């Protein structure tokens, strides 16, 4: 006589079907990854660790951020205690400006020209210490040359000759007081305009108290715009105003995270979240939902078993 | 399955079948001997393999950061944001079960109609020569040796060498 | 369906079967009887009750609200609200869709496939004592009472007790 | 002779399949919802239905608002009739503000301790009535002692002690005219500079003629910061600030949603819409896009019959 | 396929079968022929046709722009809705995929299909006149001229007539 | 003998399944859409093509927008070489008002019947020439009477008496000094304030150098809002004010496109992109991922074909 049949194992695996729930294979293999690689793997790639740089500080340059002025890299990692500041301050739309220098490449500086007469150029503080006391490396806090001279209305102007937009980037100091910005910058109300062409905007000093931040009760608004080829920028200001030294331009392109975990180039990835890697076949993943790169596709489930095999029909 | 082969007429499978998925357990004077059928568990291999590879291919689409761990956007910004990566998760979640679901039916079904053409290969080359019991097995109305067994497993079976003693 | 069964050689259905999905419906010299077969019956409206268990699943996530109804939100952010919205209620309108189209296929194929499982089981229970006249019927070449049909309906009947008279 | 069949009836149900339009089957049954309660099912959920009480006014305080100036809730209803102001006025980032509330659970109000010396604190007026004049419930509005006496340049700050942000509202009078504002707070500009760790910004008042509302052409701008624990806020100000008196802090998590039908406490519901509850095992519904909780997933389609039979083939 | 006929049992297919998707190839006496079936055609061509028409049907959505080629928007709203597009990109990508490979997949398997339903009918028809030979033909048993095979292309060979001498 | 059997083609077609890559049909048919018409194809719709004039000059009409201040349209298409404004300046809020301008069907313009006196009201300038100097069709650029005269205060109020919502826009001018706005109107601060019933915004001009664009180095800053129904706007202004002539109302509905190919009023289409038309019964496209209008949906391969024909098996 004879007989046909098939394979069959005392141990096999439940998947789901259309039609029925825990129905038992062969094998099957899972299509979820869960396993993540506690690092950042960055084998192969121009990296950088901003650490305590944050990396708007990258184009004002802090103290913090003096070994990243003119940064090169395909992936940009932010730390938990980056600053971009060191006199305290913040940047108008401050998160358009991270998402544009995550993916530049790094930067590129060079001198945009200003010459001052008139005035002081060497406003500095305690707050930003190189062997004392400094400011940002890539600005010039202007003054009037003695306590409550007038400070002259100027006009600054810059051309971009270059063939990529420039990033220029200008600060409004706000003293702690109306006492204190006049013997900076001399008395009555100041005005700083901003004008390309196709951005136009106006600022006005704010002093007063504000909680001490590093010392000081006073802050700087960072603004920025990004300027064409061919085009100009021009300021007209006549007090209060962080002045740019240098422009930046745009490299190439990059990618940024935010992690908290070490640095390993002998790991291998395109797949990253705050706690790792994720270097995977699998179409998804139930690890991050906000990873970032070239990912599985994030999913609520963490398993889907995927049948290998026929359906096991034990004795 | 929709081929009521597996887990239907034939009622269980073997595991003392450890050298393929399917095959031929025969018994005559000889003995008994079980032997598995290559191409038909070829078939079903290759069919799966090509599943896995569909689903181990690479998403070649890179995103970006478009919110803040350390320092969050803006409340309403934020909130659009979250909305939308929470409904494309929706959708991914979804996907990702009907996926597999669909897959896992069609993968069943797919070994259960291997089964039911390797039964009706055997079928056609007995011909007249052997009678269908009903779970899987061909009762054989013919002196069938070793060699005859080999036969039928590998295809070089004639029909004809025993229709004059199987009818009779 | 793809089984070629129902709405196939089998030519329509019985309204008067009231009590199962498919079933027997035989003549003899005692007249003719129509019964249900639980088995095949049960195996369709079980797979059947799976899919529908899959599709009463309850989403476990939650939406806020985004926008408003009484105080327009501001008109860029609302037409981006509002294109999300809308490409999402495209993707979930096409995913209803090609979901329900497809279940459905399956779900006819697949109680056209349990009819053919009855059919081949009933022909290998008769072996070669029925002809089948290719309209899902079984000519039978033997006496076959009441008894007899009872016993092809619940798989005790016997073919070696007929074989001799049947062939014959 | 013995037969094999499968049953049919006289009236099947037609659906659609990958290959055919229109099939009949035995039976189907609908996979998209378009049944409505036209209630807010609301059994077994804290609910408030703030009626006449605009959401915002809960953290400033309208005299619609006083009987929830602290309420707790699972489930937040938002009304037509809802009013957030009785001065009249607007909150700056009134959404993103919004937003924040209908998640909160409810607010915790606690008084942040200024105290003033110098100054009126009791600015009242006909349109927030309390059987008189008043105002703004957490609010104070800070004049001069007399007419046109200066408003002397002062400084108020409040740490947040606790463990939650603390939700800190301030607002701006813009008087109808120039004249009007230094009766109030004394001639000149008049500037509000508001600085916390994460937060800078300056407010200057802008007297002028507006339509009348509430039989003031003046207005009040309410404006609001999120103060994170340990950290400190910082209010300086010559005058045209409405001061705040109580911060609130979050309570939880519930839900908010926007309706025009009555509350159902003999209902249960999970997905709301402005005409009522969608109550459903269905994936699907046809009823509203803009359904909020845990819903069945919008689709355009108003019916998607799916087969629970076999195919119908009658005689 | 599913079915094991096409590219299964049946070598291979007909290039000079220029007039239907099926057929029959007879050969007796007065020499070879090849004709189409019609109907199983037809069945097959009806459900391709039906999967086309679900294809090229019309989306009735609109969507108007939400950003700028000239003048690009602000960079964070930007990002979003460059993002959100990606992702829906995503999305639609992955549901073309599979919806043609699925479909392909069922295409294949449903033609498959009616080439078995086919061979069965004819196996049905013939009853103990004929014994299959494993290919996709039927040995025929009794002398069956021009008339005789256009009665089984046609549906109208009567086993009966022929019952006596096919068994002889 | 009677044999069954099968078609097949000496060159089939390869497609995809789930369980094989490059499986021969007999016939396949592509579902992805590559074909492009490089036309605007726009048969059967009233069609505005705005050539030199930016969308947003429909509202305030500089010359190259003379024809098209009250445009009727089911299509609106911009083109690259569109500008706005001829007095250099741009509107707040840009894009939100081009979306809604391309959505409105055209618009209809209405007097708002502002008079003055004590002013003049005739503004001009070299930059919108019309046979001369002139300026914005339907705005009036308010000035002293006699060079640093004082620009009274001043009130003007327009109420919405029609049905639908009204758009209204105004402008601020920023002189290119200190010294030349008081030329125009009178020294002091100066200060517009806006409100309505759902809007309140104060604005004050900045004066100062800006790159000569036109030969202008002032610039206008043009803002708007849309008034309700029986609601009032009222303007309160000192001088620097661009005062709005006319009220736009939308006319009923239409769509929008940025192209730069011709129009065919020979081709009908529903789904366009800036390189033409994609007219299409394939239900993707791999042309734009951009493309508005009734269209097929944007997917990454260029080609997906769905088989048609059994598998081809020849011999
Ligand atoms: C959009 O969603 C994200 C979550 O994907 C929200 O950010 C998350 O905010 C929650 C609080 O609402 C944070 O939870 C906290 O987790 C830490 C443990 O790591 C601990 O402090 C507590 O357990 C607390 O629950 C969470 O860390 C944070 N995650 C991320 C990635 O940001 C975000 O608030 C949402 N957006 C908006 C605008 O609300
Ligand atoms: C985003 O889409 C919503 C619709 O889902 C738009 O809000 C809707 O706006 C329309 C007018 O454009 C309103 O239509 C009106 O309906 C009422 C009847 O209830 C009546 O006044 C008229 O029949 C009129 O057509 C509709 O009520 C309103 N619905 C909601 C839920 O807001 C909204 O404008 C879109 N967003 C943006 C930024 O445009
Ligand atoms: C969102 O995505 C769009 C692309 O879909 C980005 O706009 C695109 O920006 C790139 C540069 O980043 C432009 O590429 C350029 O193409 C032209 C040839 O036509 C030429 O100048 C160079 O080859 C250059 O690579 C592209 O034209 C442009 N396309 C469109 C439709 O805008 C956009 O930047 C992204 N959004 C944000 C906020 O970044
Ligand atoms: C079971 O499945 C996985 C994935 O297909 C494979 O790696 C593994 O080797 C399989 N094992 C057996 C015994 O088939
Ligand atoms: C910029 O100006 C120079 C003239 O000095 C010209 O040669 C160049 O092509 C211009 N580039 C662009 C992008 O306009
Ligand atoms: C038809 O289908 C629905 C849903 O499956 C079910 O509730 C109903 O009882 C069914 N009726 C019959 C007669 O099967
Ligand atoms: C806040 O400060 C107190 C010291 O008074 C400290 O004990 C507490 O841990 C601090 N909390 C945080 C979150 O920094
Ligand atoms: C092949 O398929 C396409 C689309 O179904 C059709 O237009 C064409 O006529 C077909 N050709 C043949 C020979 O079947
Ligand atoms: C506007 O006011 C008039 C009274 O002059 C009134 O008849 C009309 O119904 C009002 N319309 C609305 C929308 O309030």
């Amino acid at each position: 006589k004879i007989c046909l049949g098939h394979h069959a194992v005392s141990n096999g695996t439940k998947v789901n079907t259309l039609t029925e729930r825990g129905v038992e294979v062969v094998n099957a293999t899972e299509t979820v990854e869960r396993t993540n690689i506690p690092r950042i793997c960055s084998k192969g790639k121009r990296t950088v660790d901003l650490g305590q740089c944050g990396l708007l500080g990258t184009i004002t340059g802090p103290p913090q951020c003096d070994q990243f002025l003119e940064f090169s890299a395909d992936l940009i990692i932010e730390r938990r205690e980056g600053s971009d500041v060191c006199y305290p301050g913040k940047f108008v739309n401050e998160e358009a400006l991270r998402q544009i220098l995550r993916e530049s490449g790094g930067i590129d500086k060079e001198a945009m020209g200003f010459t001052y007469s008139g005035i002081r150029t060497n406003g500095a503080t305690s707050a930003c210490r190189r062997s004392g006391s400094s400011f940002y490396a890539e600005m010039k806090w202007l003054l009037s040359n003695t306590d409550n001279a007038a400070f002259p209305q100027m006009t600054k102007s810059y051309k971009n000759t270059r063939k990529s937009p420039a990033l220029i980037v200008w600060g409004i100091h706000h003293s702690k007081s109306t006492a204190e910005q006049t013997t900076l910058y001399g008395s009555g109300n100041k005005l700083v305009t901003v004008g390309s062409s196709n951005y136009q905007q106006s600022f006005v000093p704010s002093p007063g108290a504000r909680p001490q931040v590093n010392g000081l009760s006073s802050r700087i608004d960072f603004h920025w715009l990004m300027l064409n080829p061919n085009d100009t920028v021009t300021f007209s200001f006549n007090g209060a105003f962080i002045a740019p030294d240098r422009a930046s331009f745009l490299r190439g392109k990059s990618m940024g995270i935010q992690s908290g975990v070490q640095v390993d180039a002998n790991c291998e990835g395109d797949c990253y979240h705050s706690g790792g890697t994720i270097i995977s076949n699998l179409p998804f993943q139930n690890i991050d939902s906000r990873a970032v790169g070239k990912c599985p596709r994030y999913v609520k489930q963490r398993s889907l078993l995927l049948a290998t095999g026929m359906k096991n029909v034990p004795e | 399955g929709l081929f009521g082969a597996i887990a239907g007429f034939i009622e269980n499978g073997w595991e003392g079948l450890i050298d393929g998925w399917y095959g031929f357990r025969h018994q005559n004077a000889q003995g008994e001997g079980t032997a598995a059928d290559y191409k038909s568990t070829q078939s079903a291999i290759d069919q799966i393999t090509g599943k896995l590879n569909r689903l181990i291919e690479k998403t070649n689409q890179q995103f970006e950061l478009i919110d803040n761990e350390f320092n969050e956007v803006e409340k309403q910004i934020g909130n659009v944001i979250n909305w939308t990566r929470d409904s494309i998760t929706e959708v991914w979640s979804y996907n990702a079960e009907l996926l597999v679901a669909m897959e896992n039916q069609h993968t069943i079904d797919l070994a259960d109609s291997e089964m039911d053409k390797l039964y009706e290969r055997v079928k056609r080359q007995l011909r007249e020569n052997a009678e269908e019991d009903g779970t899987g097995c061909f009762e054989i109305f013919h002196k069938c040796d070793d060699d005859c067994m080999a036969s039928i497993r590998n295809n070089t079976y004639d029909h004809s060498k025993y229709r004059e003693e199987a009818m009779q």
